[PDB]
């Protein structure tokens, strides 16, 4: 039904996101660690390259089983052309947010990247920078789910306006 | 309207503290008002149900040290509204300042309930109410959003 | 499906190119069903590229892509892309990146690449994607969930 629908791409999109942070706040820590050989630099941004490729694949995969079970819904007659438009409308505006937040986490870490490499070499004056990222990602990890949950409690209630 | 923005921000953080164990005097048309307060009440209520079916609850996800509690509520509530504004999401802006509230309070800063009040109230009268009045304003949110406005 | 893969990957890598302004011709010498595949593809990559540009050209400057690291870099990354498992989603992701990665390639003047990066996306598809893509019905299965 249109409700699970939406519901089930909500919850993804947002399972989706928080599995790119928590990737994002470990690669991070490792880039702490004062062993770290050129080597293991290398794989880590090989790693935060695939992370970030991932999550783009896996929202997007999300979002369009999503707009597919919609499509036959419709010709199942389970919803009307009004219902069908508010419904794809929702998907895209998830779509939107999750990759917003994708695209966001991805130039945080960037740049917590770059401020590792102009701090210094002790825990404390970039285990800061380290906390500062995790808590940003929190943040966006929040949001997310907060706007996840709001946008499909919206869509139903204005589906009995249809 | 400025105080009755207030007024809204403290009813519902008085019940959702209330919920939990707390109560708000620890720590700090009226018929039309009362009928937004109860369909703000009942909305959260169901937020934070499916909030928790879908995750988990939702003050178990948050972290807060009065040093960083403007930004870790500012920081949400900018990226929650960045694109946008609907009633879903002015629900979910509410129930994460609860949350929040009774985050703190369950780990000893309760200083910052009033706080986040007052954070709530600024953000609705600065950055919500234009799009709430423009919208048919809060009797519009009870007729889709309260539970008895409709047969 | 193995020569079909490879034109599917020549196909998509010539139009990521083009829209940069680059002919295909000038680094390589290389029915209805197929257009239909190809087509999807295109438009997958285009709306994945249209919401993860500066994603795409970031993660692939950060690679710092050279002749003699570009293949360790398009297979580490590969590899963690599907190392939980496949999905369509994660495929078209994966033709994105190697468009990434050859307009990159020509962008810093390593036209020699382009034709090194289709052989081994196309060589990564046969491989290591055709088992579960014929497991999930072929490429029309994506044309219908992904097709425009």
């Amino acid at each position: 039904d249109a409700k699970k629908v939406a519901k089930k791409a909500a919850i993804q999109a947002a399972r989706r996101i928080t599995e790119l942070a928590q990737v994002l706040v470990e690669l991070l820590k490792e880039a702490l660690k004062l062993d770290l050989t050129q080597e293991m630099r290398k794989k880590l941004i090989e790693r935060y390259a695939a992370a970030i490729i991932r999550a783009i694949g896996d929202i997007n995969n999300a979002i369009y089983q999503a707009k597919q079970e919609a499509e036959k819904l419709k010709k199942a007659g389970l919803v009307d052309s009004d219902q069908l438009d508010a419904l794809l409308r929702a998907l895209d505006e998830l779509q939107k947010v999750a990759s917003k937040a994708a695209n966001q986490l991805g130039r945080l870490f960037e740049e917590a990247l770059k401020r590792l490499d102009k701090d210094n070499g002790g825990e404390e004056e970039k285990d800061r920078t380290a906390k500062w990222f995790e808590f940003e990602a929190r943040a966006i990890e929040i949001a997310l789910r907060l706007a996840a949950i709001g946008d499909v409690f919206d869509l139903e209630k204005e589906w009995r306006k249809l | 309207m400025s105080q009755s923005n207030r007024e809204l921000v403290v009813d519902f953080l008085s019940y959702k503290l209330s919920q939990k164990g707390y109560s708000w005097s620890q720590f700090s048309e009226g018929t039309e008002s009362e009928a937004v307060k109860q369909a703000l009440r009942e909305a959260g209520d169901e937020f934070e149900l499916r909030y928790r079916r879908a995750f988990s609850d939702l003050t178990s996800q948050l972290h807060i040290t009065p040093g960083t509690a403007y930004q870790s509520f500012e920081q949400v509530v900018n990226e929650l509204f960045r694109d946008g504004v609907n009633w879903g999401r002015i629900v979910a802006f509410f129930s994460f300042g609860g949350a929040l509230c009774v985050e703190s309070v369950d780990k000893e800063m309760q200083v910052l309930v009033s706080r986040i009040a007052a954070w709530m109230a600024t953000y609705l009268n600065d950055h919500l109410e234009p799009w709430i009045q423009e919208n048919g304003g809060w009797d519009t949110f009870v007729e889709l959003y309260g539970n008895n406005a409709a047969a």
